[PDB]
């Protein structure tokens, strides 16, 4: 399921999961969603095209299933528009 | 609004072991990725080990792989570093750190992206 969104980068992560390095961003749209990328700076206004992932995981403490949604950029792009 | 406090440091002989522990207090709900770092006098602070919020993903600097193990207890708000087969090269002040970046499974591996720091604990390994 594809999504096209506009907003401001509020945070940046250089991270790792499942043997792969990833860059993540917090996009403020006020709500936020994480962008996951497998010239974008803090405070940049961006347009993002990618796949909306609900990304449900079981909470360690409550043992309840929650979504941890993200836009998957692989096909996909994030372009500075500010 | 977050305090990190290390414990478990000290002196050991080469080949020995230590277990470091870090306890998080205050606004712990804001914390996600947790990590251990180290710094020797006159040197830059370096990444040692880090662990995702959910504990599923870990990352280690090359020189500690197979020797150090990071783990966390989200019910106690602690993060721990089991250090086996210690070498003189591991001598440094060790710091625990916490990242506010909101992600369940992805571990932060960039030093400057961590937001809170403990006061540090000295680890010394004699030859
Ligand atoms: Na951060």
């Amino acid at each position: 399921s594809n999504a096209l969104m506009i907003g401001r980068i509020a945070d940046v992560q250089h991270g790792f999961l499942g043997a792969m390095t990833v860059t993540q961003y917090v996009l403020e749209v006020k709500e936020f969603i994480v962008i996951r990328c497998m010239q974008v700076k803090l405070g940049s206004r961006v347009l993002v095209q990618g796949t909306l992932r609900m990304n449900r995981h079981v909470d360690d403490v409550s043992k309840r299933l929650h979504a941890y949604p993200f836009i998957q950029v692989v096909l996909g792009y994030v372009k500075v528009v500010g | 609004q977050v305090q990190l406090q290390e414990s478990g440091g000290g002196l050991v002989q080469a080949g020995g072991s230590l277990r470091l522990s870090c306890a998080a207090s205050g606004r712990t709900s804001s914390l996600y990725s947790m990590g251990w770092f180290r710094q020797a006098p006159g040197k830059e602070r370096e990444f040692v080990a880090a662990i995702s919020r959910n504990g599923a993903n870990t990352y280690y600097t090359d020189s500690v792989k197979g020797r150090f193990t990071i783990s966390r207890d989200n019910a106690k708000n602690t993060v721990e570093l089991q250090m086996n087969s210690l070498k003189p090269e591991d001598t440094a002040v060790y710091y625990c750190a916490a990242d506010r970046f909101p992600t369940m499974e992805v571990v932060t591996i960039m030093t400057n992206e961590y937001d809170y720091w403990g006061q540090g604990t000295q680890v010394t390994v004699s030859s």
